[PDB]
DNA sequence: GTGATATCTGCTTTGGGTGGGTGGGTGGGTTGAGGCAATA
DNA sequence: AAGCAGATATCAC
């Protein structure tokens, strides 16, 4: 081998470097003695220590890792199995902690060599099975043999050793010994690529316990050996092409993006007084004076009780002029959710709201459990429209397509944004015909907000300076924001894990006079509310409850509840000549003014 | 990352599309007689001489106009906190017309982003000052008539 | 003199349209123009 | 040109 490689000098310098290297205790002893505490036997060490330490042992392992490596794994084999007297013995994971080379800049003299390149994971195969021992059997006299492979050649037997007879030895293939192997797709970084081309991608090859440890969509760093290995002319000839295809055999992978402590702030927190307000604040720093729409979505976050008998989900819309903040909004509830799905309701969308040989589930079954941020709510066609009403009633989605018949759970939470089909919204006209969309879909959502434009100067004024501000905000400021989003994030999680609110009688009587009166306040003069309403509030009620970190919803809830709900209909159920109580335009998407005034023109045409 | 462009005849695009430009200019050509005599003289010798007619004032070439558009665009200048309250008041002044009008002005919040945008650009062919403002100011008023 | 085992000989391959659309597109080939049903 | 199937002469024991 052309290697100035001296395999046990290669490895007393490795064992001088695991007893003697001291972080700026050995820290590869403590690294070992966490090795068998927890019993994962894996040993990651840096190359910069190793640099450090010695510079001739670096430069092997960089030039040769196919020869060095190995040796490593024996040194801490022999050394760990002296300080501790496992199912495997332990593997030496080198890695650099930033990337050596560009992916483009990858040439033959790295042939061989141990490099490190950034990037992001696109695509992973299945599970490949590589062949590490075959199996035979003697056609005759059944006698068995076990051959080693060897550089991917395989020496089959010509004559069982029994019985002599030749040609009789048939390779058994599921009484081999396989190992797995995973194809990865690795796409140049954004950052790295240069003006105005198109991405590079490389391939990788990940073995054993390095296989599914990415996923499409992974930021990653990887440290691997670089090949190249030709390529047949066809699969029947043993002509190969002068020119040889590369990929990367991955040794290290670096993902590069409760405690009792962390509960007991949480109920610390949960003991304050004026937590409601506190988490609403959080909730959306950079948005303005969108009090009462930020405390809807914190409720919807939060979420109802899961009776498991009735949604519990709180859908909310919400409709205005262009050039509001709801498109920050729902960035920043997708961002803040879990399990959440953002989206547009226009067609041509990358992404989509339906089901669609794979079965492809769209962005709702994707949200089950979750919220879903419908962008372009307006602009949905007929079809997605129906998939929607269906989502939001029975909280399923149905498919008979293709041979393929079946129901999807679909339990999510629609956050969705709406413009009006004019350039600006219409005083004189309602909610249902500002945008047209159908009063039955329009009924299926708990509550909806308009975010009007004013034509206040004050308010241009006001909103000017939070903007401006905002434009020159310092970097502290930015990360106790951060913190305090984090802080929310825990305590959503919390709540969803170990809270689950139980009405209470005086709950119960608050929610039946509360409905009793928004049904009066109609009867006194048509009808001014419909038995739906009060399940809105029910699920309003216990997910403040939730808030509190409350195991029994109380009337303050209740009050609350309704307190936002009576807001909600003052902003968008109002009719534009009369008043607001009126919420006929919800039900029956005509206006009662509008409907008597089409009754006296059909009665006068008829006359 | 790139810069848009756009031609268009009108008529209807979305207004969704239309507010995202920074200047929404609409060329309107009025007949009037001066002007027209004017727009011909300078296209027919055109025609005769294969280039524009000589003016005070020697237009740059391409070669040379490349190098400073690049040079220009090395800088990065800021914009002070003193502007802030200048800035403000220009951004209402704006508004108020766009409500005046009554008219289909895309006058929003992110008029005010654009001035910034402008004013630095401004500034860049010259730290901002009140001049860059005065240009962005009457540039964008220009546009929206 | 029999059992390998080394040498020699003949077949057909390739994807391709002079090898068919009376083989079939579940055996596998970009680009455009032309009928449908559902569509608006 | 490249490679497998078949035929067959040939060394060795
Ligand atoms: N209430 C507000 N609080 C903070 N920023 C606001 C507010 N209203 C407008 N803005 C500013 O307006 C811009 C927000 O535009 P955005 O894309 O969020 O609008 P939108 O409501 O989704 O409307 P559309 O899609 O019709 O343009 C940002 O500049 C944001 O700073
Ligand atoms: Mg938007
Ligand atoms: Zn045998």
């Amino acid at each position: 081998w052309g290697t100035d490689v001296n395999v046990a000098a290669c490895k007393e310098n490795f064992q001088r470097f695991l007893q003697r290297f001291i972080d700026p205790e050995p820290l590869y002893m403590q690294r070992l003695g966490e090795i068998n505490v927890i019993g994962e036997p894996f040993l990651n060490v840096n190359c910069e220590h190793i640099k450090s330490f010695d510079k001739n042992l670096y430069r092997q392992l960089i030039s040769y890792p196919q020869e060095v490596i190995p040796t490593f794994d024996m040194a801490v084999n022999e050394i760990f199995f002296d300080r501790y007297p496992l199912e495997h013995q332990i593997q030496v994971r080198p890695f650099n902690a930033l990337k050596t080379k560009n992916m483009r800049n990858l040439n033959p003299e790295d042939i061989d060599q141990l490099i490190t390149i950034s990037g992001m994971v696109i695509r992973t195969s299945q599970l490949i099975p590589e062949m590490q021992e075959a199996f035979f059997q003697c056609q005759v006299c059944a006698h068995t043999t076990r051959v080693e492979m060897d550089r991917g050649r395989i020496a089959e037997p010509s004559v069982c050793g029994r019985c002599h007879t030749t040609h009789s030895m048939a390779l058994i293939h599921n009484r081999s010994l396989f190992s797995d192997k995973q194809m990865i797709k690795l796409q140049e970084s954004p950052e790295d690529m240069p003006a105005g081309q198109t991405p590079h991608t490389v391939i990788l090859f990940a073995h054993n316990d390095l296989v599914d440890k990415v996923q499409p969509g992974d930021r990653v760093n990887v440290t691997g050996i670089y090949r190249a290995v030709p390529i047949r002319v066809n699969p029947r000839v043993s002509n190969v092409k002068s020119v040889y295809k590369t990929h990367i055999d991955v040794i290290h992978y670096r993902k590069t993006d409760f405690s009792e402590k962390r509960v007991e702030l949480l109920k610390e927190l949960s003991r304050k007084p004026d937590i409601y307000e506190r988490l609403a604040s959080a909730l959306a720093p950079s948005i303005y004076e969108h009090e009462d729409i930020k405390k809807g979505i914190l409720l919807q976050l939060f979420g109802g009780t899961r009776k498991d008998f009735f949604r519990a989900e709180i859908n909310i819309l919400l409709c205005g002029d262009p050039g509001t903040s709801k498109s920050q909004l729902l960035q920043y509830v997708y961002n803040l959710v879990p399990r959440g799905q953002y989206t547009s309701g226009k067609g041509s969308s990358a992404v989509g709201l339906t089901a669609y040989l794979v079965l492809q589930t769209g962005a709702l079954v994707l949200s089950d459990n979750g919220i879903c941020c419908i962008d372009e709510f307006d602009k949905m066609n007929e079809s997605t429209r129906s998939v929607l009403h269906e989502v939001m009633e029975q909280q399923t989605l149905s498919i008979a397509k293709a041979g393929i018949i079946c129901q999807l759970n679909a339990r999510t939470s629609v956050l969705a944004a709406a413009n009006p089909i004019e350039s600006q919204w219409n005083p004189k006209k309602t909610t249902i015909e500002n945008i047209q969309l159908p009063h039955t879909l329009l009924s299926r959502f708990d509550l909806i907000f308009l975010l009007l434009d004013p034509q206040d100067e004050a308010y241009d004024r006001r909103l000017a300076h939070h903007l401006v501000a905002l434009y020159y905000q310092s970097e502290e400021q930015a990360e106790e924001e951060l913190l305090d989003m984090a802080v929310l994030k825990d305590y959503i999680a919390y709540a969803h894990s170990t809270i689950m609110p139980r009405l209470s009688e005086e709950a119960s009587q608050a929610l039946i006079e509360a409905y009793v009166d928004m049904r009066k306040i109609g009867s006194s003069r048509m009808v001014s509310a419909y038995p739906r309403q009060l399940e809105s509030l029910i699920r309003l009620a216990e997910a403040h409850a939730k808030v509190r970190l409350s195991n029994k919803v109380e009337a303050i809830d209740v009050e609350e509840a309704k307190r936002l709900h009576r807001e909600a209909l003052k902003q968008s159920a109002t009719d534009p000549r009369t008043g607001i109580v009126d919420i006929s335009i919800l039900t029956t998407g005509m206006s009662a003014t509008s409907r008597k005034r089409k009754e006296e023109l059909a009665e006068a045409l008829k006359k | 990352r790139c810069s848009i462009l756009a031609a268009a005849n009108p008529a209807q695009l979305p207004a969704a599309l239309l507010s995202r430009f920074d200047l929404l200019w609409l060329i309107q050509d009025r007949p009037d007689r001066d002007n027209d005599l004017r727009l011909a003289q300078h296209i027919t010798y055109v025609h005769q001489h294969s280039r524009q007619p000589p003016s005070q004032f020697e237009p740059l070439d391409m070669k040379l106009m490349r190098r400073y558009i690049a040079m220009c665009r090395e800088k990065q200048p800021m914009v002070p906190e003193s502007l802030a309250d200048y800035i403000t008041a220009a951004y209402v002044e704006m508004r108020r017309e766009a409500w005046a009008s009554k008219d289909a002005t895309y006058t929003s919040a992110r008029t005010l982003l654009a001035i910034l945008r402008l004013s630095t650009a401004l500034a860049r062919l010259r730290v901002v000052e009140k001049e860059d403002v005065n240009e962005a100011i009457r540039l964008m008023e220009m546009s929206k008539d």
